[PDB]
């Protein structure tokens, strides 16, 4: 019931970088990663099933591909089980379709069990991940248990998502941001250029305050906003423009 | 004292259970009145242990072994009994998110104390070694467990998990720290 | 020139390539990187690992096959029709004579001259563990500088990752450090004229002049705000604060 | 009959760039290959056989392994045709090329065209006979040389290879005259006869 779901941040992004041009349409194909005792779910990869200009389908899934990929990957050392489905359900929280649901219901069928990844690609923008995993059955639960046995099982269900990489890309993925000492004092030494702007921006800050600050005497354009936030960006490369020397 | 493995009787394995586990259960409900005093039937279990230790990867039977695996350092907590870190250090190694789990604390109850650290460096081993959540999880609880009043000693580890990538050391390194400064306050802890 | 766009997705799938072929120095994990070259700025959208021999005991001794791009990019076109093949990755951190034959290799199936990538796969030294090539030729092969992209999806993902100044200044010492060593390496590598060409720059220093000082008349006006900067501050809150306060310190009533 | 991987070695090279018997060496290397690898994969389907360049001053694989026509294709585009032995380098790529042989289970096998006067070390020849029984390859070498390239690397090398005959090599050196390398190896067990090992 409590389930975890594992990404290699990889397979992540390239779902991701996959799906954010997938709109309208699902990004789909396969999710690699195995599962180990319960409860496991890892991710170590994923990939697109090429277009399908009928858009998502259960047909759609092509079982050359991967096996293309596959060896390709079995070549590159690359392996993995078939984990589930991921695609990209803009504008989604929803559920993805009964379908979609068919689609790993009829697959996961392939496995002990699967997912089906939700994605929303554009609520994915946020700078938060937007995303999901349904296998919409259970065992009795992690044991859910009547609606099963009950029958007629509809939900939502979703599983529990989580992922796992390294310090090692961390590291080099803080390393984003010869290098910077060509990139930065030293290219944007730059400053001195403006200074009569510098000046004039700083001289032009002038006049917007006694203006702001006259108001000191609800609805705004507020006295004392602007003020302070006007000048005080400046200061920094105000600042640094000294440094090189 | 008497009474509760009659209890338990019924659904002590052997006496069969609707359930495994419900089966599983008694081994580790068993200790609950029997902990510190039922190291025989403990170890007894343990040798139920040992007897599927190096097998028997039923879930119900891992649940017989969990549930044995839950009991056995219940009543052999704060008792040094190899076997009981050992037969669960197999029934961890087993890696049944299950069973191994229980194994990553009886370990830990049976050591629980000064312990010993070359099972810290199994079990942190184990720890960033064996591929689990729950079975890595409760390692570092074991860890917490046979780092106990140490205080400054387990800071390594404690340091170890502190400086550990994954929750789970550094979340069993409070715990660790617990048990070594628990009671008086240390400020830097 | 062309210089280009990084994909971390690539960069991290690269080195879990290094990872998940389990190789080690003697080797450097190859393969394809994708994106769309025709720009002035590259992009690299994609890469994939191309299953790969390397042999330096023999340097031209390696293997690797094509037929992998074969299917792979039918697939990557089906799969996106942007992918098309803008050079190859590897390892690295290094570069083996053996790269100039896997270099041309590609040559067949790039547009422009395709695109060596180095990676640190042991990320070690600064910003990039990475370089890329493009050969040139006398063979040239050259390395313009690149850097990430949004890849925000990514960088989102990235976001969950992490968790001014200075660095500016800190790499002060690096090619200063090397610089006189390589001099002295060269010096006694030997014990060529390019180093004389870059000598005479050097002097372009001593050079200050009274021109310097003009800079604090910049400086000057520079500074004027500093008590506007925080002369609001000066003003406002625990005025206000105070009288919310005796609003509210007064309030008390019953 | 076989299930192994092959290579396909072919000098385009002073003896290549020079008819041996229609139309040039190098192309009565081609067809002679088809016919082979005909029968290679006649042997079995999936036999499989890489194709390098150990002409020119580029040693490279040209076609990669496979199993039909695709090398056919692959060999169908020239070569450097005075080129120069990388026999060693190419054999040494040979013979990792097999280390990567797909879906294995297929044994090692190498052809090779000698169009080169063959200039190598014995040691490192038989360290690639070494290499190879120890890689565990078959090898078959089509030698015509001057004179021909024999009493020499190629004769010790067959041997060197060789504890099991076709397991590690047979050796047939191309004679000249109206002799069709296919018509020629027909005879040899380079093709048909007993086929792997």
């Amino acid at each position: 019931t409590k389930e975890t779901v594992y990404i290699s941040s990889i397979a992540l992004l390239k779902m991701l970088k996959h799906g954010r041009a997938g709109v309208p349409m699902e990004v789909m194909g396969l999710m690699l990663g195995e599962f180990v005792d319960d409860y496991t779910v890892n991710v170590v990869d994923v990939f697109a099933m090429p277009q399908s200009g009928t858009g998502v389908s259960v047909e759609a899934v092509d079982d050359v591909f991967q096996a293309k990929m596959m060896d390709m990957l079995k070549q590159t050392g690359r392996d993995q089980m078939v984990v589930g489905w991921y695609h990209s359900h803009p504008g989604f929280g929803c559920w993805l379709s009964s379908v979609d649901v068919n689609t790993q219901k009829s697959f996961e069928q392939l496995n002990s069990r699967a997912v089906a990844v939700v994605v929303d690609p554009i609520q994915s923008v946020k700078g938060k991940v937007v995303i999901d995993a349904f296998r919409l059955i259970d065992t009795g639960a992690l044991i859910n248990i009547q609606a099963l046995i009950h029958g007629l099982n509809r939900h939502y269900y979703s599983l529990n998502i989580d992922y796992h990489k390294t310090a090692k890309e961390t590291k080099m993925l803080m390393n984003l941001h010869y290098e910077e000492k060509e990139e930065s004092n030293l290219a944007a030494t730059k400053s001195m250029v403006k200074i009569a702007e510098q000046y004039s921006k700083r001289i032009e800050e002038e006049k917007e305050l006694t203006e702001e600050e006259l108001k000191t005497r609800v609805g705004r354009q507020d006295p004392k906003k602007h003020l302070s936030e006007t000048a005080d960006e400046t200061l920094e490369n105000n600042i640094v423009s000294v440094l090189t020397a | 004292l008497l009474e509760g493995k009659k209890v338990m009787a019924p659904y002590l394995p052997g006496s069969r259970a609707s359930s495994r586990f419900i089966k599983g259960g008694s081994l580790y409900g068993l200790g609950l009145i029997y902990a510190g005093f039922g190291r025989d039937t403990t170890d007894y279990l343990k040798n139920i242990i040992v007897e599927n230790s190096g097998t028997s990867g039923d879930e119900d039977v891992d649940v017989l072994l969990h549930g044995a695996s839950l009991g056995i350092g219940l009543a052999a907590m704060g008792s040094a009994n190899i076997e009981v870190y050992e037969a669960l250090k197999e029934v961890l190694y087993n890696d049944s998110a299950t069973s191994g789990e229980a194994a990553a604390l009886g370990m830990g109850l049976c050591m629980l104390g000064t312990g010993k650290p070359e099972a810290i460096h199994d079990m942190f081993t184990y720890s960033q070694e064996t591929q689990h959540g729950n079975i890595t999880r409760g390692l570092a609880v074991g860890l917490a467990l046979i780092n106990y009043g140490r205080q400054e000693l387990a800071d390594d580890l404690i340091t170890k998990m502190l400086a550990s990538d994954e929750s789970l050391l550094r979340y069993g390194g409070a715990f660790t720290i617990a048990l070594a400064y628990a009671g008086t306050g240390n400020n830097s802890a | 020139h062309e210089k280009v766009t990084i994909a971390p997705l690539v960069l991290l799938s690269a080195l879990d390539h290094y990872e998940r072929t389990q190789t080690k120095e003697n080797k450097r994990c190859v393969g394809v990187i994708l994106g769309d070259a025709n720009s002035s700025t590259i992009r690299v959208t994609n890469s994939f690992a191309l299953p790969f021999e390397e042999d330096e005991k023999n340097s031209d001794v390696w293997f690797l096959d094509h037929n992998y791009i074969e299917n792979m990019n039918e697939m990557c076109k089906k799969i996106n029709a942007k992918e098309k093949l803008i050079g190859w990755y590897h390892s690295g951190p290094k570069l083996r004579a053996s790269d100039l034959k896997i270099n041309e290799l590609f040559k067949k199936y790039t547009q422009n001259n395709p695109l060596l990538l180095i990676v640190d796969v042991k990320q070690q030294g600064v910003g990039l563990p990475t370089d890329a090539y493009v050969a040139i030729e006398e063979k040239t092969f050259l390395h313009l500088p690149c850097t990430i992209e949004a890849e925000e999806a990514e960088e989102i993902g990235v976001e969950h990752l992490l968790r001014i100044r200075l660095t500016n200044q800190l790499k002060s010492l690096k090619g200063l450090q090397s610089k006189l060593k390589d001099v002295v390496e060269y010096l006694d590598k030997v014990i060529h004229t390019i180093l004389g060409k870059l000598q005479d720059v050097f002097n372009l220093n001593n050079l200050q002049k009274a021109l310097t000082v003009k800079t604090n008349d910049e400086l000057m006006v520079i500074y004027i705000s500093n008590l506007v900067r925080s002369i609001i501050a000066f003003d406002d809150l625990i005025e206000n604060k105070i009288q919310n306060k005796k609003i509210q310190e007064q309030r008390v009533k019953d | 009959m076989v299930l192994e991987a092959t290579v396909l070695v072919i000098d385009n090279s002073e003896y290549s760039r020079n008819g041996d018997f229609p139309r040039t060496r190098f192309e009565a290397q081609i067809d002679s290959v088809e016919f082979i690898f005909q029968a290679k994969r006649n042997s079995n389907p999936e036999n499989t056989v890489g194709l390098i360049s150990g002409a020119g001053a580029n040693p490279r694989v040209l076609s990669t392994f496979t199993a039909e026509f695709g090398k056919i294709l692959a060999g169908l585009h020239d070569t450097q045709i005075e080129g120069k032995l990388h026999m060693a380098t190419a054999l040494q790529i040979a013979q990792l090329t097999l280390k990567h042989r797909q879906n294995k289970v297929q044994h090692q096998r190498i052809v090779a065209f000698v169009c080169s006067p063959i200039s190598d070390s014995r040691d490192e020849l038989i360290r690639l006979a070494k290499t190879l029984k120890k890689n565990n390859v078959a090898v078959d070498i089509i030698n015509f040389g001057e004179i021909e390239q024999n009493t020499e690397l190629l004769d010790e090398f067959i041997a060197a290879v060789n504890n099991p005959q076709e397991e590690t090599s047979h050796l047939l050196t191309v004679t000249p005259g109206p002799r069709l390398l296919y018509e020629n190896i027909a005879s040899s067990p380079i093709i048909l006869e007993e086929g792997s090992s």
